[PDB]
């Protein structure tokens, strides 16, 4: 989607294994704010949006 | 990335001396610390942000 309207898609009732994606080398940047990004696998959370 | 991170907070404390404002380096010191014992890279931003207010 564009910026302006963007889309949300609901990740939920699942396991979220975000090793793959943490340790793809296709993407340019990644960057964690109130989590770290090597913990992503330990924690858990209510929903997820992306 | 967290390698970059803690170089550039020393550098920011560095600056800090350099400048005239060891208050804020000491400050952004203390960042370092509790950044060298954690994942938070939040700790950047807020050596980054003193920086700003002092130049």
């Amino acid at each position: 989607a564009s910026v302006y309207a963007w889309n949300r898609k609901r990740i939920s009732n699942c396991v979220a294994d975000y090793s793959v994606l943490y340790n793809s080398a296709s993407f340019s940047t990644f960057k964690c704010y109130g989590v770290s990004p090597t913990k992503l696998n330990d924690l858990c959370f209510t929903n997820v949006y992306a | 990335d967290k390698e970059w991170i803690l170089q550039k907070i020393y550098e920011i404390m560095r600056l800090l001396d350099e400048l005239g404002h060891a208050e804020a380096s000491m400050r952004v010191s203390d960042l370092i610390y509790e950044f060298m014992k954690k994942g938070d890279e939040r700790l950047l931003e807020e050596a980054e942000r003193l920086l700003e207010e002092v130049e």
